[PDB]
């Protein structure tokens, strides 16, 4: 049966294991490492994809566009650190006039 | 590359809720990206215990160095869930 | 050549940064900051297609080259 | 007049569209990589990939500058300001 | 009087002397500790990094406030320009 | 605890910034920033403590949390 | 660590001035800082042009990619000219 | 014989090629990487250490403090480049004070 699906995850856990080696990134990788990360990487992806869809339906649509995406980020606090010095592409630029203005 | 599983994440959350190419090109970034991240240190604190192998204790650190507060406390959670899942689940 | 960017672009580029008021001066400075952000992008994006033997500079090539800057860009792969 | 400036604000700023004209920035490109290569050719979402990065850079410096214009007494942003803020941000020539 | 202030820049800006007590510094450093975790010991080399790191960032950080200071009209740097600084600086508590 | 660094000793500092007038907030606001600035280093210090199983933060472990930091250091290592 | 060699190129630039074991202690982070720098693009460039080796051609590309203008220019000649010099002195 | 002397160095190019594999950078690294590593990690251990011994000499030393490696590094605008976002320790301050006082 699947290792995707033994650790009951969404996310290529196979896939993550080659990338692991082919990265050269150790010199063996353990069997627990790409179902860990495969895990992680879904969790970020479902945090993200979540509040992009709730601001795709707070607007008017069905479809989440790049600018979901990033009024997301933008506005969770958390994600906003970890994609700092990230730049979405026509994601365009979160809402706001500096007060004195 | 991932569009794939990122769909398939995206109606185990919204079930109803599509999602743009362009913005399924966005996705597919910041997989790679996060996940570059996050073996990069998990490579990096390997060799700095002089360990030939990438544990998933390894893969764990990384994610509480990498990620925010408590955004970091879940990825934890979430990769203990599954990875004693996987290991059980022979 | 850099000239054919233009004034409203600046002031439109300024507004979606939440600038009110744009003294006349700016737009020529601004134009020396993008020269040297594209100069320095470029160069960079070159000398990755300058190392696989490929005349043509792809999209992943500007994509190193950012992250190379401290600038990481999501959409047009990873 | 400060009613048309904030106008111009909000719809630049729920805008995603890039704000300079194709052409002219894709000359722009052609026209420094000559420099380093005659004969290079860049694909077209490679050239799409440095504006979207080029005037997210833009916006997000002007963010900044703005932020020192106002730091004095001022609404009107100057090359100081751009200047000051470019320091600080480490960036050099 | 500015007198004093400029010889004390001079005099400062040629020491590399470490200017906070190691005391007062080290113990900072174990009282803080002792949230992440309650059994920690550190070397006396690893305190050194962390007073070197923080002077050092410090002094920079300075050097950063005075120049928002001096974009007003002031000599005198106030809270505001460290904020102002550490905002361009992309750093947040 | 921070109130043991001193007016001074954050003058001193502020001297070796160039900063001839220190307005007197400025030591309790610049208090503030050392500690964050601590936390977070200590915080990814303790981390990669934690990783090889040491009760001690060796000065090495330091460094690295700085490297993350973006701040490398020489002088205690490599 | 480098102590031996850093001490040998500098009697080789400054016959007669010496250097502090604390002054030492930054040369040694210096030369492993950038080795680590170097090595890191170097292998990075190799990935992307799906290389298993890291050639020295890579090291020079890293060099251009990674040092300042005319800093690099150097480098790339120190390095072609010790090369060349190796692989011909057999 | 030796390959740094081969390839007329003084930096270890044996230590270098160690490194080069130890640190699972490469799957496999060729013969010239290191030799090439090597040359230019003691070219630029020459540059700064040439700046710094004049600094120590400027002054008044025979011995080259941290002090000198630091106002070495940030005189020459190349070097400060490289080393921007590194502190030396007990390095100090580059001496200026802003015009406007």
């Amino acid at each position: 049966k699947s290792r995707s699906s033994r650790a009951g995850l969404q996310f290529p856990v196979g896939r993550v294991h080659r990338l692991l080696r082919k990265g050269n990134y150790a010199e063996r990788v353990g069997a627990g490492a790409p179902v860990y990360l495969a895990a992680v990487l879904e969790y970020l992806t479902a945090e993200i994809l979540e509040l992009a869809g709730n601001a795709a339906r707070d607007n008017k649509k069905t479809r989440i566009i790049p600018r979901h995406l990033q009024l997301a980020i933008r506005n969770d606090e958390e994600l906003n650190k970890l994609l700092g010095k990230v730049t979405i592409a026509q994601g365009g630029v979160l809402p706001n006039i500096q007060a004195v203005l | 590359s991932y569009s794939i599983y990122v769909y398939k994440v995206l109606k185990q959350v919204h079930p109803d809720t599509g999602i743009s190419s362009k913005a399924m090109s966005i996705m597919n970034s910041f997989v790679n990206d996060i996940f570059e991240r996050i073996a990069g240190e998990a490579s990096r604190l390997a060799h700095y215990n002089k360990r030939s192998t990438i544990t998933s204790r390894e893969i764990q650190t990384a994610v509480r160095l990498l990620l925010p507060g408590e955004l970091a406390k879940h990825a934890v959670s979430e990769g203990t869930k599954a990875v004693t899942k996987y290991t059980s689940s022979k | 050549n850099i000239q054919g960017i233009t004034k409203p672009a600046i002031r439109r580029l300024a507004r979606r940064g939440g600038v009110k008021r744009i003294s006349g001066l700016i737009y020529e400075e601004t134009r020396g900051v993008l020269k040297v952000f594209l100069e320095n992008v470029i160069r960079d994006a070159v000398t990755y297609t300058e190392h696989a033997k490929r005349k043509t500079v792809t999209a992943m090539d500007v994509v190193y080259a950012l992250k190379r800057q401290g600038r990481t860009l999501y959409g047009f792969g990873g | 007049p400060g009613t048309v400036a904030l106008r111009e604000i909000r719809r630049y700023q729920k805008s995603t569209e890039l704000l300079i004209r194709k052409l002219p920035f894709q000359r722009l490109v052609r026209e420094i990589a000559q420099d380093f290569k005659t004969d290079l050719r860049f694909q077209s979402s490679a050239v799409m990939a440095l504006q979207e990065a080029s005037e997210a850079y833009l916006v997000g410096l002007f963010e900044d500058t703005n932020l020192c214009a106002i730091h004095a007494k001022r609404v009107t942003i100057m090359p100081k300001d751009i200047q000051l803020a470019r320091r600080i941000r480490g960036e050099r020539a």
